[PDB]
């Protein structure tokens, strides 16, 4: 009964050359920073937290896409675009348009990814109003949950080779990398090593936890100690590393320990939640000639 | 469930067809799943109970 | 012949989704008067009648399900089943068209491989709708490499119960149902409900009370624990049934897991392989209300629960430890 | 093959040339006829 | 430039009963077969003996008592209407382009409503003539069955390896017989005692058989229907002449409705009758009166008796003394784009040497062959004949 | 939905159907054999290096339609595969010339009694007892009716379904021993199930290589060698001579010169052969 | 469509003291047992869980506090409490009266928590009925989050003992404030410590050595404004662990498990019941949000 | 001699017969019995 559309207005019209870009993705799924009717350009993108301006973001992104009111595309009329809603577990249709390439399949579940490709795939630049649209990168999520991890190891040995040039062969690096094998499929992804901003905060945050981590988990172990210890602990003492439990903790004191376990555990709630939650959304029927996807959104 | 057959004592009706012909082989080799022979001490109409 | 017709014209014009609320301005106050299933306390008399409330029995919420279409081989899908187990949705790589691998948990119960006290009845069951195992198992050559590095998680998507399946000679059609409680096709008016088998289920709130809150949900829960039996992998699914909250259930699984989890990991003070260390996977299956009894039920005799008024909602899998 | 003694149990082994084949199965007059097509194809002097 | 014509079609409507498959059946229109569990009819077959005082031990008496069974079948269908078709049905009273867009979307919905009832229409001669298909076994099989000669003393052992004989001759001469009558001598009349030989050997014993379902032109007697396909009918109809091409058939089904004393047993028992007032003045109303086929037939024409009889359209032919009408069913399959069911295929097997021996005695019979007789020659291959008439090694 | 009841009155057939006009041959009849490194693809010899010589000297699915990407197109129709079954030098020719099985026993189990699975299996197998055909020898070949013989080694396999498409064996129904016992039943229980069950593994239709069919929607095919149990001689030639003797006078042919011989094919259909412009049907 | 309504049935009449504090949070969740409109007043309470005399555990507090129907106040009559309900998944005006005061905006997000800051402010008693009635708390999750992580830590350093300013102050951007913790029972605050030690060693485990090197070519010369941790010193455990060579393939396994694990931390990191603002009025204080149990 | 819920025309009685009922039919008062709660308790539908 209810009455889902979205009606975004422009100030200018549109040049004859940018209407059939958009016309080329005419079911997408775009983000959206309100939830009303009628409302401003200054949103429906990622044009509102990234920029070219400002330095690109991984999780600032991540954070937003959670926050954020996804809608899909219905018909493009000069000026005046026309989205629709997207509700909570509400059916809906819709064309896989973006920039490279991967191939769905029905019965996966979508993830809506930040774009961290080149410009040209991403982005559809709005030349009249001046302002940025970025389509999100949607990729099926177990691929999504792999075409970050191998990019994101990418961008660690790009850092140890520029710091010294003997510890990383290219070739080693480029081969186990930029190939990706998923559902029998193999994807070459653009490097784009031509001059990987966006993961650097990721590859900040995952190294802090690797030297903090061991150093945490011994002084948690013996801090335990009790007669109603839970019986798996004494398990995963053969875990872990022998060099790990030869730890002088005389070298921390307390005033550094306190700083070091809240630095400890602010790091691990995080990271886990910008890996784990995302608008992601399931797909039940797919056919590959008419590209076009019949999908139902899960909120969380 | 699955449609049994029964031997209570109906109205049998008459057809202008005979239906004799091949039916002590076609009891044989079945031509027809369910059927029940009846020989001469038990071939009438049983007793009516409910 | 047009009374055959007109019929389509009733049940198909009295069966459409709400319209848009839209009234123009010119006409007045008048949209007012067409909210009436937001209404939600309705008068009583003194004797009420069905004449008296045929008004408050019309407005009624709007449900409904997304079935899925499925066409499997009839190898794998037995041909007979109890019509509301639940299924899953094998996937490696798209080699045709359309021909779809499902596997119910009887099914799964086969390519595991695990021994017969682990699940005592199903054992005997899943035997004789199957081979001894490599009836199914050749469609899936990498059966011991999945149980190694442990994708096995990964590749399977939760679907929902059965509705009803067309059973052909080479190739049966199953359809299923998403995001729901789905319709019945041969019984009218009526509802399929999930069916279990009562060994694959753990039920988790039980008390001699020895007080916990009510509510209004109750969350069935999967799970696929990878383990080691005779020196070879081999899995395990169980089912979870618990309204506790998602924080409680991750710590209430692993106290039943403690003993796996321990004969597991006394292999490998011996050998360190990172690619055996992922143990266990948790997904959502769905909702059921709470209060709704598990009926018990037994076909052949294999017991079977079934839950009346599920509604199904997927999840991911979680990699617990 | 043959039988194997011990339960006893059927245990082969490999027929190597062609005669091996026995002349109920491949008899003389055939394994001369074959012989003589040796003798056609390498074009040899006797 | 502008247009000179807007041309679509209109779709050919042909239900079932208007065919003339529906002489090979009996229709009744059944209200709610939703409710029913299962479908019953209780054959009683009392077989008569003959006494004769040899040294045979006389028979006693013998009854049989057969079961039969529905089957039940499920059709679907679809229609996509879609979004906005189904949101501007509702405001009106705009402009009067308003009132031609929401004319525009009457239209589509009665047409994806005819196009739920034509695919439905479709449906029932489908699944009828796909019951047809599965109960007919091939002649070669049934024509040595259908004569008592064979199997008057039982089908022991030495009966079986007799018929099995048999299926295998008449497989190998009488087969593909239409094509056969191109090279034959005598040609039109092997056909017709060919044709008329498949007519014989159908079991004409049908409960029914009295009862006048249809009829020709001056009240004669249809009794069955061939069905080909298209380019078999071309080759029937100019043998054999299509003397009236109209029959006489029933306008609507027959009427069963669970109203009066059925509803009564069929809500507190579980268990319904059909016609259970005429079943009624069996039993209580007047007893111990023996079944006579002469009186007894109102109650087998059940609802059958007293349609109104309308033309039929058709194609009637005369093989022997029975009429016989002529079906094609393409027009119905090829305007959907589904494959006949008549059309059809058939594998062989096909045996074959290549590089044997030929024992001492080595022996000829060609007057004309000049070559290859010697003794040391040996064939490493043998030739075979393609499709395309091209030998091949 | 519409829901529908069929119920059949009459207690005998009371329909029969019979094959009329041949439209067009589908399959080509040639020569293209069955490679078992393609059927068979594990198994291989030790050396790699002998390995990949022996396959020097011999040699998917697409959108729901299987497809061989070896052949770029064909002119005769649908490609026709051949097994290879091994045979004595001294079997005789005059089993060749009559409708018979590839195996030398015959193996009609129609014949035998009633739901008796050692009778039927007595039959096939044992060799107490010459044949049902022949009174004379007990076996033709006794490489492929012996009980453990290559016959039954090879082709006793029921059907695995891989993948891969996986292709049809013709060889395979005469020598599978537990879909022969499927018609040890009465008369009138296997006729009901001519028309209404497809046997087990045939062939598919309109495609490159005979596929077995492994998504049965909609192929309609009927196949009379299961049931009757015997095998349709072809022409055979053991010279190039010898076929032309049989197309110049048909009568006055002889079936079997010193070294060579002929088979006139013995088939329920009877084609046109013609060759040069000389026709004998 | 739905009604969603609870009237609470009283046994005495309340006094115009116990009135004035229940009129003054007349818009605010509190948890509560059962769902039917009428209901008992030792339900509406959470200090079912929260006594006086028993010692407080505000994680198993907190642990209660997921399992339980929610409800907001409508109004506060002399004898009967009357309530409205938060079901999934309904848009719903909710305004805060919650007095340790923050400041939300459009488009925020939410979180419910037990009192953590004043007990004694945040229930109020009634000696008129006996029962006293516990209020929950409200955050974002921001302050969700660094509640409890200055709980966990807490529960560390206190067992080690067998001194405050470290352990009981979560931090924030403009203020700093103090947990009450005066009588705490841990133990259950000590089997998510348990499940923590089970975790954390075995992220010690597959540890990548690309990441580790990455370091100790970072935080000796070229520091960042993030990395003040380490204060400018190699920790003696890093230079340990890089001894061996770098290859990319090894790493690629390691960190598969790396990200798996890290999906893990969800369930031991688990706020309760997550609230979602999409509208949030500035001076009426009410906002608009809608319900997601998770 | 089976119990059955077909939807049978019910007849009405004076007389009451819910004395001891919680108590007799859960401690084996009379053997066939069958309990229905809530929305169970209905003639439901007809089958034939």
């Amino acid at each position: 009964a209810l009455d889902k559309s979205i009606v975004v207005n422009l100030t200018s019209r549109l040049f004859a050359d940018e209407l059939a870009a958009l016309q080329s993705k005419i079911g997408s799924v775009l983000p959206l920073g309100d939830c009303h009717r009628l409302q401003n350009i200054q949103a429906l993108g990622l044009g509102c937290v990234c920029s070219r301006e400002t330095s690109p973001d991984y999780i600032q992104i991540m954070q937003y896409l959670s926050k954020c009111t996804l809608a899909v595309l219905e018909e493009v009329r000069p000026d005046s675009l026309r989205l629709t809603r997207m509700d909570p577990s509400d059916n809906l249709q819709i064309k896989n348009v973006y920039a490279p390439f991967f191939q769905w399949d029905s019965n996966t579940q979508l993830a809506v990814l930040p774009p961290l490709f080149s410009r040209k795939d991403s982005t559809i630049v709005l030349e009249s109003n001046g302002f940025d649209i970025v389509f999100p990168m949607v990729v099926p999520q177990q691929l999504g949950h792999a075409i970050l991890q191998q990019l994101l190891v990418y961008h660690i040995y790009s850092k140890i080779s520029a710091g010294a040039p003997g510890d990383v062969n290219m070739a080693e690096l480029d081969l186990y990398t930029t190939n990706v094998s998923f559902m029998g499929r193999t994807y070459r992804l653009d490097v784009d090593n031509t001059d990987l901003r966006v993961l650097d905060d990721l590859s900040m945050y995952l190294c802090i936890l690797s030297a903090l981590v061991p150093r945490g988990c011994l002084r948690l172990l013996t801090a335990l100690v009790r007669h109603d210890r839970h019986p798996l602990t004494e398990v995963f003492e053969g875990v872990v590393p022998d060099e790990v439990t030869r730890i002088d903790l005389d070298q921390l004191s307390v005033p550094d320990d306190i700083t070091r376990m809240r630095v400890m555990f602010s790091y691990l709630q995080s990271l886990s939640s910008i890996f784990n939650l995302g608008p992601r959304l399931h797909v039940y029927a797919y056919s590959a000639e008419t590209l076009a996807a019949s999908c139902w959104y899960s909120p969380r | 469930m699955e449609a049994t057959l029964e031997q209570r004592p109906f109205p049998y009706l008459a057809t202008e067809a005979n239906l004799l012909t091949q039916i002590k082989e076609s009891a044989a080799d079945g031509l027809f799943k369910s059927f029940q022979l009846l020989l001469g001490k038990d071939a009438r109409e049983g007793s009516v109970r409910f | 012949q047009a009374e055959n017709a007109a019929r389509l014209g009733r049940q198909v014009l009295g069966l459409l989704p709400p319209p848009t609320h839209r009234v123009s301005l010119t006409r007045g106050p008048e949209f007012a008067r067409g909210v009436r299933d937001l209404l939600s306390k309705y008068a009583a008399s003194t004797r009420p009648t069905v004449g008296s409330l045929h008004e408050a029995l019309r407005q009624a919420p709007f449900r409904q399900p997304t079935y899925g279409d499925f066409l499997v081989y009839s190898q794998t899908f037995s041909p007979q089943e109890p019509l509301g187990t639940f299924l899953f949705s094998f996937k490696q790589e798209d080699n045709g068209s359309s021909m779809d691998m499902l596997l119910t948990p009887t099914s799964l119960f086969m390519l595991s491989g695990m021994e017969a006290a682990k699940a005592p009845q199903t054992h005997k069951v899943a035997g004789v709708w199957y081979g001894s195992g490599s009836g199914l198992a050749d469609f899936i050559p990498n059966l011991s490499e999945l149980m190694d590095t442990g994708e096995f998680h990964t590749l399977l998507t939760p679907v929902g119960p059965m509705v009803q399946s067309v059973h052909s000679t080479f190739v049966t059609k199953v359809t299923s149902a998403m995001k729901g409680v789905g319709l019945a096709r041969d019984e009218p008016r009526a509802h399929v409900g999930l069916t279990l088998p009562c060994d694959m289920l753990v039920d988790l709130d039980e008390s001699c009370p020895m007080r916990e809150p009510a509510g209004l949900n109750v969350t069935i829960y999967a799970s696929l624990v990878y383990l080691r039996v005779n020196q070879r992998p081999s899995m395990a699914l169980t089912f979870f049934q618990s309204g506790k909250g998602f924080a409680e259930v991750v710590a209430m699984i692993k106290d039943h897991f403690t003993d796996v989890i321990r004969t597991k990991y006394i292999q490998l003070r011996h050998e360190l392989y990172i690619n055996r260390l992922v143990f266990g996977a948790v997904c959502t299956l769905g909702t059921v209300p709470f209060d709704s009894h598990p009926v018990h039920q037994s076909l052949n005799s294999l017991p079977v629960l079934v839950f009346a008024n599920f509604e199904a909602a997927c999840g991911p899998w979680t990699v617990f430890l | 093959f043959f039988v194997h003694p011990c339960r006893g149990s059927y245990r082969a082994t490999h027929r190597t040339m062609v005669g091996n084949i026995p002349q109920p199965l491949a008899p003389r007059e055939f394994q001369e006829s074959r012989g003589a097509q040796f003798d056609a194809v390498t074009n040899m002097t006797h | 430039e502008a247009l000179l014509g807007v041309y679509t079609n209109v779709v050919e409507f042909v239900k079932f009963l208007e065919t003339a498959l529906a002489a090979a059946c009996v229709n009744t229109e059944f209200k709610d077969l939703r409710r029913m569990i299962d479908g019953k009819i209780q054959f009683k077959i009392s077989m008569p003996t003959i006494a004769h005082g040899d040294g045979r031990r006389p028979n006693k008496q013998r009854q049989y008592i057969v079961m039969k069974a529905c089957n039940k079948h499920h059709i679907g269908a679809e229609i996509e209407l879609a979004a906005a078709d189904i949101e501007l049905l509702f405001a009106e009273k705009e402009t009067p382009l308003d009132f031609t867009e929401y004319a525009g979307a009457i239209k589509t919905i009665t047409s994806a409503l005819q196009f739920g009832m034509d695919a439905l229409e479709r449906g029932l001669v489908d699944t009828v003539l796909a019951v047809k298909l599965r109960h007919a076994p091939p002649v070669f099989i049934l024509k040595t069955l259908g004569d008592p000669v064979y199997s008057e003393r039982g089908l022991k052992k030495a009966v079986k390896s007799d018929m099995v004989s048999m299926f295998k001759a008449h497989l190998i001469e009488h087969s593909f017989f239409l094509d056969k009558a191109e090279l034959m001598t005598r040609g039109k009349q092997y056909v017709l005692t060919m044709l008329s030989d498949m007519l014989a050997a159908v079991c004409e014993d049908t409960v029914f058989k009295g009862v006048s379902t249809y009829t020709t032109a001056s009240g004669q007697q249809v009794a069955g229907v061939l069905e080909t396909t298209d380019s078999v009918m071309r080759r029937l109809m100019n043998l054999l002449g299509q003397v009236e091409s109209a029959m006489s058939g029933p306008a609507a089904y027959a009427s069963y409705v669970v109203r009066g004393a059925n509803l009564v047993t069929a809500v507190s028992y579980g268990r319904a009758m059909r016609n259970f007032e005429q079943f009624m003045a069996r039993i209580v109303d007047h007893p111990n009166a023996l079944p006579s086929v002469e009186g007894d037939k109102a109650a087998l024409a059940d609802g059958h008796d007293e349609i109104q009889r309308t033309r039929i359209a058709a194609s009637l032919v005369k093989i022997g003394d029975k009429f016989v009408a002529i079906e094609s069913l393409q027009r119905m399959y090829n305007e959907t784009q589904f494959p006949c069911p008549l059309n059809r295929r058939i594998q062989y097997t096909y045996f074959f040497p290549v590089g044997l021996h030929l024992p001492v005695p080595r022996y000829s019979t060609s007057v004309s062959v000049r070559g290859v007789e010697s003794p040391a020659i040996q064939s490493t291959e043998t030739w075979v004949v393609n499709k395309n008439n091209v030998p091949l090694c | 939905t519409h829901e529908i009841a069929s119920l059949h009155t009459a207690l005998g057939y009371s329909s029969v159907i019979a094959p009329a006009h041949v439209a067009a041959i589908t399959t080509d009849m040639g020569v293209h054999c069955q490679d078992l490194f393609m059927i068979f693809p594990g198994d291989a010899y030790q050396d790699r290096q002998l390995h990949d010589y022996i396959k020097m000297k011999a040699g998917g699915y697409a959108a729901g339609v299987p497809r061989c990407e070896n052949l770029p197109g064909l002119s005769h129709g649908q490609l026709a595969t051949c097994e290879i079954i091994p045979t004595p030098v001294t079997s005789d020719v005059a089993y060749f010339q009559t409708p018979s099985n590839p195996r030398g026993r015959a193996a009609c189990v129609v014949s035998c009694d009633a739901y008796s699975n050692e009778s039927a299996e007595r039959l096939l197998y044992d060799h107490s007892i010459p044949d049902p055909a022949y009174e004379c020898r007990s076996t033709n070949n006794p490489w492929a009716s012996q009980r453990g013989s290559l016959g039954d080694v090879l082709y006793n396999i029921t059907f695995r379904q891989t993948a891969l498409p996986g292709m049809y064996s013709p060889c395979r129904q005469f020598f599978h021993k537990e879909d022969i016992m499927r018609y040890n039943r009465g008369l009138y229980t296997l006729v009901n199930e001519y028309s209404a069950r497809l046997a087990g593994a045939p062939a598919t239709s309109t495609t490159d290589l005979q596929y077995v069919v492994v998504n049965g929607t909609d192929v309609f095919l009927d196949q009379p060698c299961h049931m009757l149990q015997e095998a349709y001689p072809t022409l055979a030639a053991s010279h190039r001579v010898m076929l032309d003797e049989y197309m110049s006078n048909k009568q006055t042919h002889a079936p079997v010169h010193m070294g060579q011989y002929l088979i006139e094919e013995v088939a329920p259909m009877k084609r046109l052969l013609k060759l040069g412009n000389k026709v004998v049907y």
